[PDB]
């Protein structure tokens, strides 16, 4: 014979923390911490990641045949690689400034490539073939597909230089190689001379690189190395060559607008058209949530990695039910 | 908690209503259920979603570059990308969770005084006509049907 | 909101209140002259003023120079200070602008109980001198002029 | 306090508890002093030490060394690394001033409510059966023993 | 007889936000960040910064005829140069490293100009003038003032070595440039040989230097580069020259001391005498508040940027009249 | 027969500041900040840390005869050191990237001495016997006990090659200098040879050095100078030596295995067993409390550093006595 006031009590179980007392059921609570993502590699904002292979960057841009694949695509938020990788130093050795290249070539707007210096009408007078068992394409044994090699002439290696002049109202990267052989007859035999220079020149750019020769060691079949190298220019802007041999020269080189510099990740996870705002090395994860947990190496505008084992967030009161 | 309210006085909550987040239960002649309430809990609820969203749609960012790939030549600026991760990780990490325990402690709290409300709503009017026991319930002298048990709800009500 | 008075016992505060934020008008004989318990008042303010304050001062810094200039070559660790930047940025946003929403609602929820205490306060004193009705008005039995509202203006009483 | 009891109804601070401050218990007559309830000041192991707990164990860091080392030519790498550090001092700096500002506040309030229910607890049984005294003294008319005051701590009593 | 207690209503219609209710209705409030400079960029710590206008920190150190009106001020703690003014590298060429010179000029205390090397009579058989570059003012064509151009005499160019002791107790810096001809046959006009010999010397620093010879882009009359270096002198490090040709030696030299790091600001806006504790390319800061509204960028004491819209505190109450 | 209730007011006359007051008495505070350093060195991660003594590294990884302290060191988690150094470096001269190898030899699981080149017949074709002033260990005179002096030999400087294996597995600490000799004559009177290049090779990149032939400044006997170099030799590859004069190789290399970065410790105070979990240049810390004001470089998983007076925290009531 009494009139009451009480409060909801829920069918949920969910235990909550909080400074005073941690542990304790609520009608509701909301997750807040992430512990979830996709599982799968994805587009970042209306825009795609460069689906590559098996190469790499390197392998992407120094175009080993053997990733023929890459030639076509325009746009990419991120790049995508693998741990595996096999091609990228198609000759073995280095190459300038790798890994800033990579903060270079991830944020992409537009591709256009021009046969900078053709192998056919660039430069008579010096063979314009070059093949090495290192550089090889199922059986034949054919050279890279945006760089070319020179030797020597007809038991010759006449003057030369290359003065090109940009022009294409946005900036233009180019790519090219020093020569480094180890023995002395084939360095002789191969390019004819004994203290050759290499010019390369740019308004503000220019290195005086120069081959020299020892006894540099086997990465199967070749024991010499061939070093690779770059810089950029922009509307306006002249990169001038003066060689003697030694090099191999520029050819397809890449053009490129571009402002800023996003990232590359490099996983296994299948491509899928699922738009995504931001991605991990192991899939792709929401905006919602202020706060995730899957890896610290993430890309985009993305909720922020955190150690946390239980951020729940109670949205309710405490649990005695039944009857 | 911190009134002798929810866990404490009122003990156990109930299996009940579907709808709202409050309420009253009653015994007099008909209904025996529990009257959900719109005021208390529509403006609870209001608030609520104006807090835990204003926890999730007000930090926003930039297209922001993370990761770097430094070398073992330029091992001086590895360290420095590290230390910069888990810098805000660690900030991020400790913040969230602080903020989270620290403002369950105000959701809680929340019921805790918003249901002490509703058992000092019944006072504040109608006085000392019931008798005055610490479960949350009272008894009514005069006592009244579903329509004025109804009058409950907005406090509408005789005299003291 | 939370403790019953501002804004949802007492329905609005009164413009004739010059003296303070809190206090005592008075339903009497005589005349009439909007007045304030000076202490209560001068207390809280010293509370908002030590947090205002409290806010500001405890932040600090040391000579910070921000800009970088970073050439063609250095790309990679000029978008690396951007994380260093932007971090900070969003840090302080989303830190500062909670700080605020949550002591704001703390301020208010300390001024719901700096009348409420006023309230009860009232409530012990006088005991069964008056009647209650919800405006924080006392209608007594009792027959009262000034120098009985003055020793209820503190904290005095001949008996209750 | 933030629901205004200790100096707020109680303006006090007697010689008591000495650990577990929020147990119940209500006085009667048996003599004098308090005592807890073993739960609600096991609700102080948790309450407090894991307030503390959380704000000290949940940080957890990673190994790194903020030294760098740079050269002459290198004033702008430098400028960057101490700007990172001097951000998260500052960062640190202010959120730790910050909590220990906020919090303690807050449980300098904790201990406010917690410790007024004993009172709303003799309340809801004692009510009138004992006349009101302001120092948080009730005088009960009627005459009990030296066991009363392990009586209503449990919650029973006679004649409300 | 009644007796009724109640809050304070006043005239306000500024309202702030909190977590469980927005766009509360206020009484008394305070703006915790700081959205307004005062447009203008005065003085910082008391210190004055470096005035310098439409010159730039290029030729306020090479000596370019623009800059004549920098003479005789004490020091700066910051520097103030435009964006815009074009005035940079006069006969073109890469400045050396500089970025990072801006930076340990950004903040210097002790600053006395002194002649390095004087160009009349300091150098037994060599040579003097050289000036003719498209660098002007006032209808003459000008060479550098705190830079010396040694070009041809009469018949030879010997080669030499010479150096600058450091007996000061503050650190000096050293400006050397070297010029790289467009013409192949303007090198043996000015300077003879057909090579290099350009050697720079300290107690640590080492750089052998080549002009790298190539026809260049045209400019106002000056096709080649001129690439001008630097370097501090710690006392008792004393740079040793040693020049066969093409080495502009130093003329001009400062001496400073110099530890902590600072900035330049690139903004239109105009000098007036004040103090500060802060500063922005939009205008002047104050450290009061904890938080300030305006711009990323900050020189000093800054409170710390936020990209945030609202950041007031309420000190009064929810309010109503009920009038 | 009354009913007077209430709460805690012991001895303490302890004090805490809020949002809302300050000045706070309290009845049991507990501080949240450690200020508390041992002024102590400790061993830190389980593992027991390095010794030099005045040395600097260069007087460890060169092997300087002046602090014979070092013959057999284990394995340490990071470097002590002392801001003292008088003798650190022998033979004056400039140390390559002397603060990135700093950097990695911070955290370190093994070294080992050993004779790369076995003194004895390792090089025929060369003269050794050098020695210096600059570094004599009471008496008569010495070099470094890491590297050698490949004086040129009767009245010859043949050409001449020799390598290095990548053997033991892990890595391997590979070093080399470079001679600068004092006068054009005594650049003869040794090396023979002149106007020679120097060059050493590892898989890819031959860094090409010059020698520079300076008549430099005095400071510590013998002021020819020499150039330290260095690098990291890792399995899969090979080192390679040539020179036509001018060259130090080292006697003693230095295998390794290391992943992770700490850093260096300029600090005087003496040397302890304790096994605590923080370290500054100030002394060691526990490591409980979150945040720590001790010091700002800290080395070790440690709390964050703070600008603040104290972090006094509550855990009780207010305490407001008179009994």
């Amino acid at each position: 014979d009494t009139i009451c006031i009480g409060y909801h009590a829920n069918n949920s179980t969910d235990t909550v923390d909080t400074v005073l007392e941690k542990n304790v059921t609520v009608t509701h609570s909301v997750n807040l911490l992430e512990d979830s993502h996709n599982g799968k590699l994805c587009l970042l904002k209306g825009i795609a990641p460069l689906q590559l292979g098996n190469c790499s960057v390197a392998g992407w841009i120094l175009g080993n045949p053997e990733c023929e694949l890459l030639i076509s695509k325009e746009s990419w938020s991120y790049i995508v690689e693998k741990p595996n990788p096999e091609n990228g130093t198609c000759y073995p050795g280095h190459f300038a400034d790798y890994e800033e290249l990579r903060e270079q070539l991830s944020s992409v707007s537009s591709f256009e490539r021009f046969e900078m210096f053709p192998k056919e009408s660039s430069w008579p007078n010096h063979t314009v073939t070059g093949v090495s068992a290192s550089c090889s394409h199922n059986g034949k044994s054919s050279f890279y597909k945006n760089l070319l090699w020179l030797t020597g002439k007809n038991g010759l290696y006449p003057n030369l230089s290359k003065s090109y002049a940009n022009n294409k109202e946005k900036e233009v990267l180019v790519l090219w190689g020093v020569h480094h052989p180890p023995n002395i007859g084939d360095q002789r035999a191969l390019y004819h001379t004994e203290n050759a220079y290499v010019s390369v020149v740019s308004s503000h750019y220019s290195r005086k690189f120069t081959p020299e020769i020892a006894k540099r060691p086997k990465v199967r079949d070749q024991e010499g190395r061939i070093n690779y190298y770059w810089t950029l220019l922009e509307p306006g802007d002249t990169i001038i060559f003066e060689a003697n041999g030694n090099l191999i020269a520029p050819r397809y080189a890449f053009a490129l607008s571009r402002g800023f510099g996003s990232g590359i990740i490099n996983s296994n996870a299948p491509m899928d058209e699922c738009d995504a705002k931001c991605q991990t090395p192991q899939g792709a994860i929401n905006s919602s949530l202020p706060f995730q947990n899957v890896h610290p190496v993430t890309i985009g505008e993305c909720p922020k990695y955190v150690r946390s084992a239980k951020l729940r967030m109670v949205t309710g009161l405490r649990n005695i039910p039944s009857i | 908690g911190l009134f002798g309210a929810i866990a404490g006085f009122i003990e156990g909550g109930w299996t009940g209503m579907v709808d709202g987040w409050y309420g009253y239960h009653h015994q007099n002649e008909q209904g025996s259920g529990y009257a959900a309430d719109q005021k208390s809990t529509q403006n609870a609820i209001n608030g609520i979603t104006n807090k835990v969203n204003s926890v999730i749609e007000k930090m926003n960012t930039q297209f922001t570059a993370v990761g770097k790939e430094f070398n073992k030549l330029e091992r001086r600026m590895e360290n420095l990308n590290k230390k910069v991760d888990d810098g805000f990780i660690d900030i991020w990490t400790y913040n969230a969770e602080l903020l989270v325990l620290l403002e369950n402690e105000r959701t809680l709290d929340f019921h805790d005084s918003n249901v002490k409300n509703l058992y000092e709503k019944v006072k504040s009017q109608l006085k000392n006509n019931a008798k005055e026991i610490g479960n949350g319930c009272f008894e009514f002298y005069h006592k009244c049907n579903d329509e004025c048990m109804e009058s409950v709800k907005n406090g509408t009500y005789d005299y003291p």
